[PDB]
RNA sequence: GAGCUACCUAAAAACAAUUUUAUGAAUCAACUCGUCUAUGUGGCAAAAUAGUGAGAAGAUUUUUAGGUAGAGGUGAAAAGCCU
């Protein structure tokens, strides 16, 4: 009975759900790497990317400026979003934020966690997953097949 | 010509900066008070130890 | 509604030892290549992740000291430099965070 | 959807019902297998301490596409023998009554307008 | 450790291999599909003539959605769109082994990925030489109308006019109350009804000291296989293999269905006029138009309907 | 470039192939019958054949109060009052028994819906049956009539004063006291206008559709 | 055992704005009360909560100390109260 309802139910209601995401987003737009429960971090991820879309539009656009105010509680971050975050992402058209699952919380609450960040941040690189090198047994065999097929092609 | 919002603390937030801005609001009423007797009343209407 | 009879330990032992109530074993545990501590395949390694976050706190603490105020976030790009490193020409006009320690291996 | 107790507008010229006084006539009975009565459905109407059969010519409920939805529930008073009580009907009457199963040609003759 | 491990196709593939593997599989599917594109030139089974009492095979189609349609009488008929996608006969059981009086054919459709299927299913499809299909279904087919396994099937199997029957799983609505599931009247909201508004009434009779089996009680609704009968075929789009079926068809949009010749008594012998085994475009007996319409249907681009 | 609203697909999980088929049928009809550009609030005259009558057509004139539907199911409702009796008819764009659609007056109104005219005075919805068409300038912006209607007594079919409707074409001040207006704002729901995931961006789709629509010509 | 409660003595306190007038009059807060419905029912509660209601310058409410004790006390009488 909640089929196609993209949104979650968080906070004390619809408005509260909007105000909790405004705080994670402002922390993200400020620190560029923020932690939260997997559910809430994933809920924001859509909102996080769309700010860059408005930032790309530019300062002059009235709609971008107005939106950047409701979604940035601290008012020292609107200049940053437009003048450093937006220039960085001009080349890209998507994939602004990187989300990964940090182990469960060691709090006695034991909630699922995730770390969300902005790509190209100055902070130390996250321990991302690494796929096996082409030299590994299985990988090397496939490469031999590719060479054979490329010759056949 | 980007009409950025002023970089000031929030009025209703529970923070020291937000508290200080609310204090300035109270002092504003004193500044714009028309008469001296009203000025004194606003200053001392609240009693603390 | 109240129980009409005491339930025997045999019936109780049938309900609480059912397969549906047991802990299902985890098959996705592995060994982190770098540190060797245990991790789930679809999750990051806490030991390695803790190193990154500990460095992040130190960098963020240094940033806080420099700014010295709530609304002092710089629009210009941020950058972190360690002892023995000097800003390049391409890095001109970028905020610099100074760290006493040497450049960590994971940090590039 | 005309049902029991509905106040209805007698769009006619009959002296008994067309005169503008007394409470709006209320529906007592709907001559359908279902309670809801739509355009072209007979209904029993109570007027001034009397029971008079009427005919629905329009209603406020949305209908099928290309059909006229009126802003008020309109009805026409019909004698027991089928002859309409009123001699004229000036407000437009929908033309679907012609092909609906039943006897409506008499009303169409009385109704000058057509929508 | 010395224990069972969990793995998937991507776990080991490297960056370069990841794209190559996702590309090599795509190349193989095209080649396999092309190999079966010519049924009649691949040792087809004998094509016996039609006689009274014959039952044909049926297709499995994807439910794209609905759209309006008009007839030359001016009436609008809500019609649904069903797309045939990679509908290939898979297996042919004989009369005796099938356990029925009639033989049975399996008709799969809607090719799917190969990376998340059990090894047994992949092996069966590899022998058949076709890409795996999302769903299997069984059609009761007389011996005369048998088709060789691996024969591709297309929307030309049907023609405008023929009444057809469609069956598929209904939309799953989850655990629901007695009111919504079975349309129970329920209890009034006011006048003193205390905590009883949507609950079932009296389960059963008191004296029997039990509840009759099959009683209507709260439970999961939907997600149950259901069939709709006597649905006319308004139009057939050869290019996109889309059949226009009157009214509503069970299932959600993009849900696979089982289209089949209607079993109603009036439609007992409607298969005679249509292709008896099936239509083979590779045969190229006749080149059909892109869109096939019924006589009553008002085709677009025709003059506006006038009720003279 | 005026793209008819029905062409733009609604979001969902439906495959594009369903829309492509519908557009092809729709474009074919447009060749036979031209659907003139019109917006909510324009006065239209529609000629449709009557199945009940024998070889006879009918015309209805009214202001277009609502545009709804997608694809071949697109519909529009045009309203008028005859002999003091208000009438509304919902018309299907591509119904094969429509002979002609005429835009008597091409104009736009402050609101995307004119349903509130039911609660307005009769004059604001009355239109002459035989009113002649006005000249139109293609190389112009569609005229935006900013008339604010006057309402009848307070009990309305809907609570138009409420923020959800967002009506900008009613003279609330004459009909409603300031205290009532403040009460309506308790249902404002201000957050909705600022959630970036409620926005359906059709920039690429509108560009893609226009080329294909123009390509058919 | 009258620190609850019925009653009384003494010493005290509270009552905005509005309209009447010159008041056991009116609208309505603080405050007092407890008509109705709903929830609760080992409850937040051994009588509450959410709404809705009655009075609100008076036979008014409240505070402090004291007095009346069981064959009794008190009672604008419900055989009501007296831990
Ligand atoms: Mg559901
Ligand atoms: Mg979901
Ligand atoms: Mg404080
Ligand atoms: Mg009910
Ligand atoms: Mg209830
Ligand atoms: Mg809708
Ligand atoms: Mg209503
Ligand atoms: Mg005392
Ligand atoms: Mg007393
Ligand atoms: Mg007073
Ligand atoms: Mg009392
Ligand atoms: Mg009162
Ligand atoms: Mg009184
Ligand atoms: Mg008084
Ligand atoms: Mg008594
Ligand atoms: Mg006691
Ligand atoms: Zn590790």
């Amino acid at each position: 009975i909640s089929h196609g309802r993209v949104y979650r139910r968080l906070g004390l209601g619809p408005e509260s759900r909007i105000h909790l995401l405004r705080n994670l987003l402002t922390g993200l737009v400020r620190h560029e790497r923020i932690e939260a429960t997997w559910a809430r971090a994933d809920e924001m991820r859509g909102y996080a990317e769309k700010l860059i879309d408005y930032g790309k539009l530019g300062d002059t656009n009235e709609r971008a400026m107005r939106m950047a105010d409701f979604w940035l509680t601290e008012k020292d971050l609107i200049p940053k979003l437009f003048k450093v975050l937006a220039p960085r992402f001009q080349g890209q058209n998507g994939n602004y934020t990187r989300m990964l699952q940090i182990p469960n919380r060691k709090e006695q609450d034991r909630a699922k966690m995730a770390v969300i960040e902005y790509k190209g941040n100055y902070l130390p690189p996250l321990p991302l997953p690494h796929r096996d090198s082409n030299l590994t047994l299985l990988n090397q065999l496939l490469l031999g097949l590719q060479q054979d097929l490329h010759h056949n092609q | 010509v980007a009409r950025y919002p002023p970089i000031v603390a929030s009025m209703t937030a529970d923070s020291k900066a937000a508290r200080q801005r609310r204090v300035q609001r109270w002092q504003a009423t004193v500044h714009a008070a028309p008469s001296v007797d009203e000025k004194i009343r606003i200053l001392t209407k609240m009693q603390f130890k | 509604a109240a129980p009409k009879n005491r339930r025997t330990i045999e019936v109780n032992r049938c309900r609480r030892r059912n397969p549906q109530k047991l802990i299902k074993i985890k098959n996705n545990i592995d060994i982190c290549p770098e540190c060797g501590h245990l991790k789930q395949k679809h999750v990051l390694c806490g030991y390695c992740y803790e190193k990154v976050r500990q460095e992040t706190t130190k960098i963020r603490q240094q940033i806080g000291a420099q700014e010295g105020g709530p609304f002092r976030a710089p629009s210009v790009e941020t950058m972190v430099l360690y002892t023995g490193e000097k800003p390049s020409e391409k890095d001109q006009g970028k905020r610099i965070v100074e760290r006493n320690i040497k450049r960590p291996s994971w940090f590039t | 959807a005309v049902q029991k107790m509905t106040r209805v507008r007698v769009v006619d010229n009959s002296a008994l019902g067309s005169t503008p006084y007394h409470r709006p006539p209320r529906c007592i009975h709907v001559y359908n297998k279902s309670g809801v009565g739509k355009v072209g459905d007979q209904i029993l109407l109570a007027i001034r301490g009397q029971k008079k059969k009427a005919l629905i010519v329009g209603h406020r409920m949305p209908g099928s596409r290309m059909t006229p939805k009126f802003d008020s529930n309109n009805v026409v008073l019909i004698e027991d023998n089928g002859n309409p009580v009123g001699t004229r009907i000036k407000i437009p009457i929908p033309t679907s009554l012609r092909r609906r199963e039943g006897e409506y040609s008499k009303v169409l003759a009385i109704a000058q307008n057509f929508v | 450790l010395h224990s069972k491990s969990s793995t998937w196709w991507d776990e080991h593939l490297s960056e370069e291999n990841l794209s190559f593997v996702k590309q090599l599989v795509s190349d193989e599917n095209k080649t396999q599909l092309t190999s079966k594109l010519n049924p009649l030139k691949d040792e087809p089974w004998p094509l016996h003539p039609w006689e009274p009492g014959s039952f044909r095979v049926g297709l499995i189609a994807l439910k794209l959605g609905m759209m309006p349609l008009w007839t030359k009488d001016g009436q609008k008929h809500a019609v649904t769109l069903l797309q045939v996608q990679d509908c290939h006969v898979l297996k042919y059981t004989p009369k005796e082994d099938h356990n029925g009086k009639i033989a049975a054919l399996t008709v799969g459709g809607k090719t799917v990925s190969r990376f998340y299927k059990p090894d047994s299913r992949l092996e069966f499809y590899r022998d058949l030489g076709l890409p795996p299909k999302q769903i299997h279904k069984i059609f009761h087919v007389t011996d005369n109308a048998v088709i060789k396994p691996g024969t591709p099937l297309y929307a030309a199997h049907f023609r405008p006019g023929q009444y057809v029957d469609v069956t598929a799983k209904t939309i799953g609505k989850g655990f629901q109350g007695v009111m919504k599931r079975w349309g129970f009247k329920g209890q009034p909201a006011s006048h003193g009804q205390t905590k009883t508004h949507r609950r079932p009434g009296a389960i059963s009779t008191g004296d029997i000291a039990r509840v009759w089996p099959g009683t209507k009680m709260p439970g999961r609704m939907g997600n149950q296989n259901r069939t709709v009968y006597g649905l006319k075929v308004w139009r057939v789009n050869t290019k996109h293999n889309i059949i226009y079926v009157n009214g509503s068809v069970p299932g959600h949009k993009n849900c696979l269905v089982k289209i089949k010749d209607s079993t109603l008594p009036a439609y007992k012998d409607s298969c005679k006029n249509l292709p008896f085994p099936t239509y083979f475009p590779d045969g190229d007996e006749e080149e059909l138009p892109e869109d096939l319409f019924d006589e009553s249907v008002w085709q677009p681009s025709e003059p506006s309907i006038t009720f003279a | 470039r005026f793209l008819s609203p029905e062409f733009i697909p609604p979001r969902g999980r439906t495959n594009p192939l369903k829309f492509k088929i519908e557009r092809k049928d729709m474009l074919d009809r447009r060749k036979v019958l031209p659907i003139p550009e019109f917006y909510v609030g324009s006065i239209l005259r529609v000629t449709t054949a009557d199945p009940y009558a024998s070889g006879k057509t009918s015309q209805f004139l009214g202001i277009c109060i609502k545009r709804s539907g997608n694809g071949l199911g697109a519909t529009f409702t045009l309203r008028n009052t005859i002999e003091g009796q208000g009438v509304e008819i919902c018309f299907e764009l591509y119904n094969p028994r429509i002979q002609e659609i005429q835009v008597v007056k091409l104009e736009k109104r402050l609101d995307d819906n004119l349903l509130y005219l039911r609660d307005a005075l009769p004059e604001y919805s009355t239109f002459d049956v035989n009113m002649k068409p006005v000249p139109q300038e293609a190389c112009q912006e569609v005229p935006v009539n900013k008339l604010k209607v006057k309402m009848k007594p307070k009990p309305w079919s809907k609570r138009w004063e409420r923020p959800n409707f967002n009506i900008k074409g009613i003279r609330f001040d004459l009909a409603l006291t300031e205290e009532q207006m403040k009460e309506a704002q308790k249902w404002n729901k201000p957050w909705i206008e600022f959630d970036m995931m409620r926005e359906y961006d059709t920039s690429k789709i509108e560009a893609a559709l226009w080329e294909e629509i123009e390509a058919s010509k």
